[PDB]
């Protein structure tokens, strides 16, 4: 799903997606693309799509 | 000359890969219109075809810019006009809190395209571009060096940046 992670998001939920995203980023032997993308998702979520946030 | 054909091929092929990658991220797309991907993977395409058909309709400004690099299309107005669109599009998505966040994303987007084009002056008029960027970012919180750092990261040399900036 790295390229579309909405599907993961939908089924699993946002929190879980974030957690997995963190693991992929940290995960060792991974391609830079994967780690960077996961880092990007973790940090910024999906641009103009899913936003990453504290809500009152 | 065989080499000539091979390298050009690699370049054009790469573009399709990029366009293909973006198509996945883009949410404007429908899965059933898979046909586009089939077309992309299927073969090398005419540059104009790639430009007119893909870049414009899917508003991939970056791709369009890179493509014109390979084409080596010099026309400054058209090149600049394309740049204006990219910048304008960027503004749309932003919300403000992410001044820093957007700051990074903006630098990220620019640097990537910048690395590819920066070697040639036509797409990357350093002279024209720098102010343009500053002007854009100006309607945002600012830290000095934010604009220039991107160009340095872009691949521009300190010496090149210095003379133009001084000018």
């Amino acid at each position: 799903l790295l390229v579309e992670i909405e599907r993961f998001f939908k089924l699993h939920q946002e929190d879980q997606a974030c957690a997995t995203c963190l693991i992929l980023a940290c995960s060792t032997c991974d391609r830079e693309v994967s780690a960077w993308a996961t880092r990007a998702f973790f940090r910024y979520g999906g641009e103009a799509q899913m936003r990453f946030t504290t809500l009152p | 000359e065989f080499l000539h054909e091979l390298e050009e091929k690699m370049e054009v092929a790469r573009i399709q890969l990029q366009i293909q990658e973006t198509l996945q991220r883009q949410y404007s797309h429908h899965s059933s219109v898979q046909d586009a991907v089939s077309q992309l993977d299927s073969e090398l395409m005419d540059i104009t075809k790639l430009y007119g058909e893909f870049a414009d309709p899917f508003k991939l400004a970056e791709c369009k810019l890179a493509i014109i690099h390979c084409a080596g299309y010099s026309d400054p107005i058209l090149v600049q006009t394309l740049w204006q669109d990219i910048i304008e599009k960027e503004l749309s998505d932003s919300v403000t809190l992410s001044s820093s966040d957007r700051m990074h994303a903006l630098s990220l987007k620019i640097v990537l395209l910048g690395k590819i084009y920066a070697g040639t002056p036509r797409f990357f008029p350093l002279d024209f571009i720098v102010q343009f960027l500053e002007q854009q970012v100006c309607t945002l919180n600012w830290d000095v060096g934010f604009v220039i750092q991107t160009m340095n990261e872009i691949g521009v040399p300190l010496p090149r940046l210095l003379e133009v900036y001084d000018q």
